[PDB]
């Protein structure tokens, strides 16, 4: 029940509206603590409209649904990469990796690869370090690194 | 005549291969494409049978999976594939001590330098994935095994 | 290997074939034209004779053998017999291979087209000559001579012709025939000798008289006087040895025989004797040319070989012909082979060579090709 | 170890015989496909191997191992033998006989230093010019006491096995030997002689032993004789500088059981015609020239002659001398030779003088200028000298020559004599004396040769020259061709018997006739009544007849009548010949100069009568043979000739006589045939002159040889044998095992092959193959062999790819995730909430 | 065992048989042709003689025997006697069992066809020869001689002929016959000697005188001169011993008896002497050939054996014949056996071998087969 009950919490903190719906002021007011601003009209509401009425957490779940669609655990991913790397923890070779995405199977574009690079995709030694990329995105990112 | 299962089984092996090439289907892999699943027929069969003029490479053409479908069966359907028992007799001619040893190099060079070759790594690798050892190697054993296909059980 | 070959000139005579290679002065091979086998044919103990060679052999062979002449009167009556003679000339005498050489054969006056045609086929089919020609015997003779104008008296074996030529042209109408020649004389002589109480019926006996005619016979300055002289004549009696061993004397007969040419009445010919026919021929030609004819007339053939022939002939001719008119009588030294030579030339005519008849022509047209629009 | 080879490859005895295992192994699988690779006719070389580009119609387009393109003819191309064949012992084995095939094999072996090949019965050995270890006594050890199959071709074999055979089989045996100079023909005779020596002692059986008197061993016994006899015989023909005039059967006989009893010599063939006459770059027997030279001069004087070969007509007919000779030295030698054989010089004086007597008879003229018809002697110089040497009365002799008187129930005077005749008696006289001398000599060797040791069964040896063809063939040639023919027919008949026996034994159906017989029509034409020979002879009778008459006779009888009888056309120039024949043999053309004239043998009775008196040797020879006696008119003979009506007998009749005798013996004993060759004009090893051998082969008849082999079903194998190799061509599931019963499976292969039955037949034991089936078979295996190779390679390829595969699939899922998740990322990073959530979480405690 | 066999050549002479094996230079067998029994036939004590063998036996037996010649004048009149003789030839003289050997018989000129046939039937049926031939005696002799050409004078026992031959051909028409020959001459010597007062009637005596004919006689250079010389003749008086022991003289007689050939009128034959018959024979031939015939005159037969015969022959012809003519008389030295030798050539003639008649031929066609198309 993890994740959603997890979500359930996130939703309620902001709530305190009545009854449990997290409606516009909640959102804005959350920001203050948050403590970053917060376009207080408009934008916030537009956020609402992807959904059809007040939410209520359940629809909060349902709205999310795209998020569920692709994404495997965490784990399993590593996982897929691991298959790539004959060597150690070392890990995946840069030049291999570009080649394996880009010309290979479902092709990354010229730009598409580039975006990833530009974000940099922490890397050093002229290579790559995956775990820190996962730390940002899938783990969600909760840092990275100062 | 094949038959859903079947051609469809051929299809998804095919699917991945397309996926590799980027994502579309060469023509060329062809022989390999449904060598993988089982018919032996060799370059000259491949080349004429449809890859391109025997398909040195790209980008002369592209198959595609469905066309490739009927190929796999007909280009199959012969039969004379080849066969462990028959091979041995071939192997034996070299063997010359009838010992069912050879003579390991002789051996690799035979199939190499003979008939069509047959690259060095490929030869070297196969024999000792096949795992029969050097003094001297049952060319009959090696053939009998390798024919049988790599797994066995 | 320049290009060009010989020509086999075969001349088919009524009594003698003459043949050789063109470009030669005279026929290398001359042999009797006959066919003959043991008339009696005894048997014996064995064999090794040839059934009808005739050829040279016969003449030595006299007494055993028989004669036939396929070409008896100049036209070849018998083909089968004919084939063999050609075989003899090629193989036996000439020792040549017919395959290799173009061959020129000659034929008689008034030879039928069919006759040429039979000849032709035999040459090609039987013999395998590459090439073949058929030549007009008198014409060859004309060729040999070399004279454009004038008039010729050809008396050989068995016919005697007077033939005016003006600019190479034998005026056909002018031309005269006498059957008489010298086969007849041979025959005549047999008769005359017999009256004395000598006999020469036979074939062997035939040859003998011929020998006597050719060695002994002569033509008189004047027939009438000659008879007159004979009585007191003492030269006339010369003697001849027979093969038998016995000896004949030939007094008057010597001149008597040839007199016949001048006087055909001897044998029983109605014919005008030679001088008259000559004259008849010229008058038959246009008046103007006659001057030339008279000046040039010209003896040919074996039967014109008698010494005394020319001198008389002018004597006779002058008598017939007009006062002022000039007369010459010409005779070639080796007249008899005049026929062969003439052929020898025209077979041997390189410039003319296109004339020769080909196997292809024979195939395409037929043998007739040689006949029609050529020789 | 494996290889078709035994004992020790390396050991030196082996190398002529063996081939080393390695050499064989390399040899057998050199490349080969029948289809292109072939032979083409080459104007110069003979044939050449080459390969085919292209075909259409009669013309074929081709490339050679001189690699130009000629377009030969369809027939004119020659299919080669399959690879399986090469390095092959017995050429007969070869599936494709063709001449360039023929060159290839023996050529290939010889360079190899392999001299010997086996052709059917025949054992051919080539001349290595170089020295070869083969001869070694170590090798001998390998041989002796072995069967011939057991080792590759060698003399010691033939000598041995025959030795055994004589004992077991208890029969005489024979070997023939051919070889021109550079055969090595002589050595083998040494080699064999010793061989006799080796076993003749050996025994296992006891034959009468004595301590012994001696006089030289056999072998030497023979050898001592040689030089002199070949001085006098021997000579230089226009062709052949030293060609023996005569034919030697040298008889070594043994006892039942293989003791050697001893030896004797018989001679046949003396063309006396040389004696008077010689043509061109040729001359008489050596001696005439020799005598005349100045080694000898005491002898010349006994002769009463001025030493100068020119001086006399009998001699003078041809040229005086030849290079490379020295008459004098040879004179010295021969006098020495005469000594060594060890007679007793009086006989020498003796033997000289009487040959000498011949010469004097050479002197005298013929005339009394034929009063009227008869010829009477002129000079009586020679007759007295003649008279003297013999010791006979010159009044008599002269008379006897002048007019011989003879006998019947009453005696008649042989009027008989003419101017033309007489001389054809002086020469005959000369020839007779010489030959009688030769013969008397021979018997003497036998007395000497007589050893101790008993004999039942002998082996050995015939020597006379091989078939010849000349620009100008003549009486000499035709006879030789005649002799060869029947011989060859003899051979054909012999094997014809055997094969059908074998066929019968196996029980495969035989339909054939004796192989010899096909020829018979030809020889008959020569031999039989109204034959060319017979016809010629009686033509001889007619006093009248001439070349032509003879000519027509043959023509009438034969010309066109037989395909055999044909004639040369005139060409330019080139040649003149009366007629040509087609012996088995190949064709031949002959011409006349001589023969009837050459023919005339007449006996002169009274001379023989006269001759009977006086000098001791003379009485003996003329009286009759050596101690022995004869018979008369009771109970003989066949129209043997005896007189021939009058004038004694001709050559042709006697020729019949001899040959019949020869045949009688030969067929008595079991033949073996050896042919020795010389490879090529310049003497080098390896080497093969294509033209020379080819000519050799037809003359050899070896090709003929091959032709008979065509006739039947050559290739034979066991079924079991057949199955083992061939099956790879047509496989089935069931294990080779001896699971597949040999009978069934081979049945299965053949029919499933769909060969027609005609080609082969079964067979309890063997399957009978025709020409060519094997050729088909071999070829197909060749093509088969390749394909599976490629197919294995196909297999190996699959191996690679299949193995790739799992790695590939494995990657696929890894990849798939990669692509989508990042893609998941591409949107997320933008979408506000996602970002916020990530920030929000760490807020949580 | 190759093949082929002998031929039994027995020449049936009017007085002598000569028989032999083919390929023999001359006959093994010659014995008389007579049949004869003891005339008186005394009886005796015992027997053991052979009645009419006549054999050789008769000759030594002279006085006792009668004689008969079945073949008296050359034609076998008496088959019964003849069978006796042939039996003798085969078994007794030759000792050869006939069935084994093909036998060639000679036969007289103008032997009747029937005569020929009767011979055949006997050989096959009586003797059982596998094969046989009949041949002609004159013909045989020509064969032995080997003269293609020339005229032959073949005087034998009792016939004499002149046969001009040209290329192996007896010319039938030329041929002259003579009754006269040895048998006649033998009588003549007999009668003449009796003239002296000697008496030689008997058979025994005839044998005797024959002996004197063959030893003593000769022919003269010139008859007339010799006779005249006879008066002074020291030489003639040669003597001859008789078996009785008495010695008789001859020598006028020596030449006179032979002179008969030249002048047959002596005995009373009108016929021309051989010299002139020769001339007549030649004249009967054609002239051309005659030259050869003069050149080659060959003598034949026993009655031409007299010495100096040729020289005389030479002179006589020279006398008759033409001035220039070349004349040569050739005589074979053992001329009498010319007939046998003769058969010997033909008999052992293996090309010709078919010519022998065979049993089947005898059966199918009959004996006449021998006659009718062959010999
Ligand atoms: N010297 C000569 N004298 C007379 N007549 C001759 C002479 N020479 C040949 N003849 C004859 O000439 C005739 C052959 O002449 P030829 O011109 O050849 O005749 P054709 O051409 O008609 O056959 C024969 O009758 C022959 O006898
Ligand atoms: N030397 C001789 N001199 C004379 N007459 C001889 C001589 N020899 C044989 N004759 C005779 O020849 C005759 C036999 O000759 P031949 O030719 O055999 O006759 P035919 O053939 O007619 O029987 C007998 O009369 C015989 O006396």
């Amino acid at each position: 029940q993890t994740q959603i009950q997890e979500f359930k919490e996130a939703f309620t903190v902001i709530d305190q509206n009545r009854d449990g719906i997290i409606d516009k002021e909640d959102l804005r007011d959350t920001f203050a603590a948050m403590g970053r601003l917060n376009v207080k009209n408009e934008e916030l509401d537009a956020m609402m409209k992807e959904a059809s009425g007040p939410i209520n957490f359940t629809v909060f779940l349902t709205m999310f649904g795209e998020k569920l669609k692709g994404a495997d655990p965490e784990d399993v991913i590593t996982g897929a990469f691991k298959v790539l790397d004959p060597e150690g923890k070392g890990t995946i070779k840069k030049q291999f990796l570009e080649e394996l995405l880009i010309t290979q199977c479902d092709r990354f574009s010229q730009e598409e690869i580039k975006n990833m690079w530009a974000a940099f995709s922490p890397d050093v030694g002229g290579n790559v370090d995956y775990k820190n990329i996962c730390y940002v995105i899938t783990h969600g990112d909760a840092k990275d690194q100062e | 005549i094949k038959i859903e299962f079947s051609k469809e089984q051929q299809d998804e092996f095919k699917e991945a291969f397309l996926l590799y090439d980027r994502t579309g289907d060469s023509k060329i892999t062809l022989s390999q494409v449904g060598d993988v699943l089982r018919a032996l027929g060799t370059n000259p069969t491949n080349a004429e049978v449809k890859k391109v003029l025997g398909n040195p490479s790209n980008e002369e053409m592209n198959a595609k999976k469905i066309e490739f479908e009927q190929f796999l069966p007909m280009l199959q359907a012969i039969s004379n594939n080849k066969d462990q028992g028959t091979y041995e007799d071939f192997v034996e001619g070299l063997r010359v001590f009838d010992k069912e040893g050879n003579g390991t190099v002789m051996g690799a060079e035979l199939r190499h330098v003979l008939a069509t070759l047959g690259e060095k790594m490929k030869e070297e690798e196969v024999e000792a994935l096949m795992a029969g050892q050097e003094d001297s190697n049952g060319c009959i054993n090696y053939e009998a095994f390798v024919k049988h296909i790599m797994s066995i059980d | 290997d320049e290009d060009e070959t010989t020509a086999l000139v075969c001349d088919n005579g009524s009594g003698l074939v003459k043949a050789g290679f063109a470009g030669d002065d005279a026929p290398r091979a001359v042999f009797p034209s006959i066919v003959g086998r043991p008339r009696h044919q005894g048997v014996m103990v064995g064999m090794g004779q040839k059934d009808s060679y005739v050829g040279d052999e016969a003449q030595s062979k006299r007494g055993i053998l028989t004669l036939k002449y396929p070409i008896e009167h100049g036209i070849i009556t018998n083909w089968d017999d004919m084939e063999k003679i050609w075989h003899h000339t090629f193989y036996n005498e000439l020792r040549v291979a017919p395959e290799e050489h173009p061959t020129l054969l000659t034929e008689a006056p008034l030879n039928p087209k069919a006759n040429r045609e039979k000849m032709t086929q035999i040459m090609f089919e039987t013999f395998n000559v590459p090439a073949m020609y058929v030549a007009i015997q008198a014409v060859l003779s004309l060729y040999a001579s070399g004279r454009t104008t004038g008039i010729v008296l050809d008396s050989g074996d068995g016919v005697t012709h007077n033939v005016p030529i003006y600019e190479g042209y034998a005026l056909p109408h002018a031309i005269m025939r006498l059957d008489l020649a010298g086969r007849d004389l041979t025959d005549y002589l047999m008769k005359i000798l017999t009256e004395r109480g000598y006999s020469f019926v036979t074939t062997a006996e035939r040859e003998i008289v011929r020998d006597i005619k050719e060695k002994l016979c002569y033509v008189a300055l004047d027939f009438e006087n000659e008879m007159a002289t004979a009585a007191s004549s003492s030269s006339l009696e010369k003697s001849y040895e027979l093969p038998d061993g016995q000896v004949i004397t030939i007094g008057n007969e010597r001149f008597r025989c040839p007199e016949t040419l001048f006087q055909p009445s001897f044998i029983g010919m109605e014919s005008a004797g030679i001088h008259e026919t000559t004259y008849n021929s010229i008058m038959k030609c246009d008046i103007d040319i006659r001057k030339d004819l008279y000046a040039n007339n010209v003896m040919s053939g074996g039967t014109t070989m008698y010494p005394g022939i020319a001198d008389r002939m002018q004597k006779e001719i002058t008598a017939l012909a007009p006062s002022t008119m000039k007369i010459k009588i010409i005779a070639p030294p080796e007249r008899k082979y005049s026929v062969w030579i003439g052929g020898s030339i025209l077979a041997s005519l390189s410039t003319f060579q296109q004339m020769w008849i080909t196997k292809q022509e024979y195939d395409e047209a037929g043998p007739s090709i040689v006949h029609r629009k050529c020789f | 170890m494996s290889s078709d080879a035994e004992m020790a490859i390396f050991g030196e005895a082996a190398p002529y015989l063996r081939k080393p295992e390695k050499e064989r192994i390399e040899a057998q699988n050199r490349p080969f496909d029948s289809k292109k690779a072939c032979f083409a006719v080459d104007d110069k070389e003979m044939y050449v191997k080459g390969m085919i580009q292209s075909r259409e119609n009669d013309k074929v387009t081709v490339k050679t191992l001189d690699d130009r393109t000629l377009t030969l003819n369809s027939d004119q191309v020659f299919p080669m033998n399959p690879p399986k064949f090469d390095k092959i012992e017995d050429m007969a084995m070869m599936t494709h006989l063709h001449e360039p095939a023929v060159l290839y094999n023996l050529k290939e072996r010889y360079a190899a230093w392999m001299i010997y090949t086996y052709s059917g019965l025949f054992c051919v050995t080539v001349n290595p010019y170089k020295w070869l270890p083969v001869y070694n006594p170590e090798v001998v050890t390998a041989y002796r006491g072995k069967k011939r199959q057991e080792a590759p071709p060698h003399i010691f074999s033939i000598s041995d096995n025959a030795y055994q055979f004589m004992l077991t089989d208890r029969d005489n045996q024979s070997i023939l030997i051919t070889g021109e100079s550079g055969a090595g023909k002589t050595v083998n005779t040494k080699r064999v002689i010793q061989y006799f020596a080796t076993i003749a002692v050996t025994g296992d059986k006891k034959k009468e032993q004595q301590p012994g008197k001696m006089q030289g061993t056999l072998e030497d016994q023979i050898i001592q004789a040689n030089p002199l006899l070949e001085a006098f015989g021997n000579a230089k023909t226009v062709r052949n500088d030293n060609s023996s005039r005569f034919g030697k059967f040298i008889r070594i006989h043994f006892g039942a059981t293989g003791k050697l009893a001893s030896a004797d010599i018989e001679t046949y063939l003396l063309e006396k015609s040389r004696v008077t006459f010689q043509l061109s770059s040729e001359r008489s027997y050596h001696i005439f020239y020799q005598i005349m030279s100045n080694k000898k001069p005491e002898l010349i004087d006994l002769l009463l002659i001025s030493t100068n070969p020119f001086d006399f007509p009998f001699v003078s007919q041809g040229e005086v001398t030849v290079a490379s000779i020295d008459d004098s030295e040879e004179l010295l030698a021969t006098d020495n030779a005469i000594d060594i054989l060890g007679f007793s010089s009086e006989e020498k004086v003796g033997i000289y003088k009487l040959t000498g007597a011949v010469m004097h008879y050479g002197n005298m003229k013929f005339k009394q200028k034929q009063r009227e018809e008869q010829a009477e002697p002129d000079g009586t110089e020679v007759a007295d000298k003649a008279g003297y040497l013999m010791g006979l009365n010159s009044a008599e002799m002269l008379k006897g020559l002048c007019c011989p008187r003879v006998k019947v129930g009453n005696e008649y005077v042989t009027k008989g004599q003419n101017v033309q005749q007489v001389t054809n008696s002086v020469g005959a006289l000369a020839k007779a004396v010489y030959e009688k001398m030769f013969l008397w000599m021979v018997t003497r060797i036998n007395q000497q040769l007589d050893t101790k040791q008993p004999r039942q069964y002998f082996i050995g040896v015939l020597d006379i020259a091989g078939f010849e063809i000349f620009d100008f063939n003549s009486l000499e040639q035709l006879c030789i061709n005649f002799t060869n023919e029947k011989l060859q027919q003899f051979f054909n008949h012999h094997m014809f018997v055997l094969e059908q026996e074998e066929y019968k034994k196996e029980g495969i159906e035989w339909e054939f006739i004796d192989f010899g017989m096909d020829l018979a029509a030809c020889i008959e034409l020569i031999e039989k009544p109204m034959g060319i020979f017979s016809i010629l002879e009686e033509e001889c009778m007619f006093p009248k007849a001439t070349d032509t008459s003879f000519k027509n006779k043959l023509y009438d009888q034969h010309l066109g009548k037989s395909n055999n009888f044909q004639k040369p056309k005139p060409a330019k120039g080139k040649a003149e010949a009366h007629f040509s024949l087609v012996h088995y043999a190949g064709t031949v053309d002959y011409n006349i100069a001589g023969w009837l004239d050459k023919n005339k043998d007449p006996l002169n009775e009274t001379v023989v009568g006269l001759y009977q008196k006086s000098a001791l040797k003379l009485l003996s020879f003329l009286f009759s043979n050596y101690a022995g006696a004869e018979a008369g008119d009771s109970g003989g003979s066949k129209k043997g000739g005896k007189k021939k009506g009058s004038s004694f007998q001709t050559v042709s009749a006697v020729f019949r006589e001899n040959l019949n005798k020869l045949m009688t013996n030969l067929r008595s004993t079991h033949p073996h045939f050896v042919r020795c060759l010389i490879p090529n004009e310049t003497k080098t090893p390896g080497v093969m002159d294509h033209y020379l051998v080819m000519h050799q082969l037809r003359c050899n008849g070896v090709l003929e040889g091959i032709r008979i082999c065509r006739k039947g079903f050559p290739s034979r194998i066991l079924y079991a044998d057949f199955k083992q190799r061939y099956r790879i061509l047509n496989a089935s599931a069931i294990p080779e095992g001896q699971f597949i019963d040999s009978k069934n499976a081979s049945e299965k292969l053949l029919n499933s092959i769909d060969v027609d039955r005609e080609q082969y037949r079964f067979g309890h034991t063997k399957v009978f193959f025709k020409a060519g089936l094997l050729g088909l078979l071999e070829e197909m295996r060749d093509e088969k062999l390749v394909t599976l190779m490629t197919r294995t390679q196909a297999l190996c390829r699959g191996y690679l790819m299949r193995v790739e595969f799992k790695k590939m699939m494995e990657r696929r899922d890894s990849i798939f995730c990669i692509q989508y998740n990042i893609r998941a990322f591409m949107n997320v990073k933008h979408w506000p909430w996602m970002n916020l959530f990530f920030k929000i979480k760490p807020l949580l405690k």
